[PDB]
RNA sequence: CCCGAGAAGGGAGGUGCAAAGUGCCUGAAACCUGAUAGUGAUGGAACGAUACGGCAUGAAAGGAUCUCUGGCAUGAAGGAAUCAUUCGCGAGGAUGUAGUACGAAUGUCACUGCCAGUGUCGUAUCUUACGUUUUGAAGAACGGGCCAGGGAGUGUAUCUU
RNA sequence: AGCUUGUAGUCCGUAAGGGAGACAACCCAGCCCGUGGUUAAGGUCCCCAAGUGUCGACUAAGUGUUAAUACUAAAGGGCGU
RNA sequence: UGGGGCCCCGAAAAUUGACGGGGCUCAAGUCGACCACCGAUACCACGGAGUACCGCAAGGUAAUCUCGUAGGAAGGCGUUGUGUUCGGGUCGAAGCAGGGCUGUGAAGUCCUGUGGACCGUUCACAAACGAAAAUCCUGGUAAUAGUAGCAGCAAAGCAGG
RNA sequence: CCCUAACUGGAGUCCGGUGAAGCUUACAUUCUAGUGCACAGUCUAGAGACCUCUAGGGGGAAGUGAAGACCCCGUGGAGC
């Protein structure tokens, strides 16, 4: 669960903002893989097999 | 020094190449001029209504195979030679003085340079990058 | 030194325009109340009184009401006046209301196919009438 | 050691291969201060492209029959002027001169010390940004103040090729 | 109705460049790069390259100076010419 | 009396404005014709690039090849690492600022300065592999601007030391 | 209110100190008309316009604030 072991929302609209989710008490972005600490799209498997 | 083999259909090549390269456009990207964060290199243009992507003459022009410079004389030095990079020593045996010039590779130490410029003046080899 | 008197305003205009343009001379034009503008009387007298009176006051235009002023706002609308050969050739030219004391007894010149007597009527106005009847004092 | 109210700070002077001078390796951009080049208080706006000029620069990495300026030879397409004759109401046309002189360029011989490039400004022509949504975007449609960095077709299984 | 819904051709969409003041789709033209030449559409009084061109008439209203055009007023009348 | 051309009346709109503008009257308007010229990337010529097809190759052919959104197809550039080949570096690596040259280009290389220890390269193979945009995210930092506020509900200070 | 005037204290205005924020792709001294997705500072043709600064009220920037809460659409919800 590496950059995803938070409990972000979103905002909406309305608030002059991007619809990313953010912290529950904090406007700092989280989860989303182009914020900053958030998860990796598309990562290296441990699962994958290379044979 | 010894003198430039190029036969004469080459010169005339060359000529050509020059007065060509002459009026080359230096093709870059679309609005590079209008921010910081971009870029000089090229960018094929992509929006639909880019006027560069629609080829107004007077956005400048795009990167196109027309402006390929004559096949003979492509990538020689604009002395005539052809450029040729040397990363060590034992590279300066594979040229011949007559039509090839060594440029010697920028991070080769002042030591070995000196050798390396030794060598190439016996052979009669010409030097693009020395220290005069 | 063109002597205006007897000459149709507009290819007066173009002829002065054109030899302005090509950037050798300066022109002087004398008697530019004396300059004729074809057609009749009373739709001449309207259109002038129109552009007269059109503009705006903080912006609109402010149409001359001096005949030499009059003739150089022609000659300026046949002219690329806001480029540098424009404002060349307009910073060449001087019109004026009969002549002035220094160009007295200068030789002139006129146009001859700017001629009023090649007009086939006698429907014609002076410049100098157009001006006083806008309120010009000259 | 000097200035400074100073247990600040600055100057001078040292240490060190190097200030690297303590949140101190390297030390970008935005942004801000100053300098230099060009321009500039009569001036018109997608900030550029192209051509030609002014000013500045042009050490290296670019040219040296290269740059400048001319001669001579060959020259594709094209192709006169002038004059003679003739036709036309006329603007003009045709025939000859003449496929001549010239002509992209290609060679060659002299002359020359610049040229390429770069910055800025000027003149000329052209262009109402970019991405998107759109039948239609310069839009009075949506998005971005700016810069830096991050930011989106991946793995397992299975089928097909 | 610059409306709505068909059809044939051709365009824009996705079409530069040249010309129409500007013009998605109107005219020339489909366009690799450079140079020279000659044309196309369109234009030749000035802005603006090239005609103040020629012949024969008309218009007196600045009418007009507006290919297509969503960008251009009718019926009716005139011993105006 | 009938049939025709052009014009006139019919004909009133809101900021000052539109033959593109100036202006134009045996025209610079209209009609019928004509002459010469200007004017594209069209067409022609020369030179060059690429492409398609053919050819063992050398090369040959292209009036019948060269616009392009969605989109398909082909070949390349770059980033980091692995195997492997061959190297460079304190006589100065990477990075950074600016510049020269090559390449259609992705980019590569070199020069100057700065920097102080690492960096490439052959043939292959991989991927947490390329950003200008997401009212994108994080950080830094402008314009706004020496501006608003530092008043309103309890207007409080002055002299001398 | 006709129809406003004078005056008082606090702001403002000017000076010293302190010191933010919000609109922003760019450029930008405009005005008229046309054109254009039929509501243009930037296009077209004209008309204007020497630059900088201060004060001032808000004409315009279809000013800024808020992914319209009206209408429709979604084989989207919720309550009743
Ligand atoms: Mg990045
Ligand atoms: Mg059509
Ligand atoms: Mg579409
Ligand atoms: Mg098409
Ligand atoms: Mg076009
Ligand atoms: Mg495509
Ligand atoms: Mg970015
Ligand atoms: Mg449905």
């Amino acid at each position: 669960y590496s950059g995803m072991e938070t409990s972000a929302r979103g905002w909406g609209s309305g608030r002059g903002v991007s619809h990313v989710p953010r912290l529950v008490n904090s406007s700092r972005a989280a989860r989303v893989p182009h914020a900053k600490g958030g998860r990796r799209a598309h990562p290296p498997k441990p699962e994958a097999d290379r044979s | 020094v010894s003198t430039l083999d190029m036969d004469p259909e080459s010169r005339r090549l060359f000529n050509v190449r020059k007065v060509q390269k002459g009026k080359k456009p230096q093709f870059k990207r679309t609005c590079s001029h209008k921010f910081k964060r971009l870029d000089d290199n090229w960018r094929r243009p992509r929006g639909s209504q880019g006027k560069q992507r629609r080829k107004y003459v007077s956005k400048g022009a795009l990167v196109q195979v027309g402006y390929g410079s004559p096949a003979a004389v492509k990538g020689l030095h604009p002395s005539g030679y052809s450029d040729v990079l040397i990363s060590s020593i034992a590279e300066l045996e594979l040229v011949d003085p007559s039509y090839e010039a060594i440029r010697i590779a920028g991070t080769i130490g002042a030591q070995k340079k000196a050798l390396i410029l030794a060598k190439a003046e016996e052979a009669g080899i010409k030097v693009l990058n020395s220290g005069r | 030194v063109i002597d205006a008197k007897g000459l149709i305003l507009g290819r007066l205009a173009s002829s002065v325009a054109k030899q302005l343009l090509s950037g050798d001379e300066k022109v002087y034009i004398i008697n530019a109340e004396q300059a004729i503008i074809s057609g009749s009387r009373a739709a001449t007298l309207r259109e002038y009184r129109e552009t007269r009176e059109r503009g705006a006051t903080e912006f609109g235009p402010y149409f001359p009401k001096r005949p030499d002023r009059i003739l150089k706002r022609t000659i300026r609308g046949m002219l690329p006046y806001k480029r540098a050969r424009g404002r060349d050739a307009m910073s060449r030219l001087k019109v004026y209301v009969g002549v002035p004391y220094e160009l007295k007894g200068a030789e002139t010149v006129t146009i001859p196919d700017a001629d009023m007597r090649l007009l086939s009527s006698s429907r014609y106005v002076e410049l100098g009438e157009v001006s006083q009847k806008m309120g010009s004092k000259f």
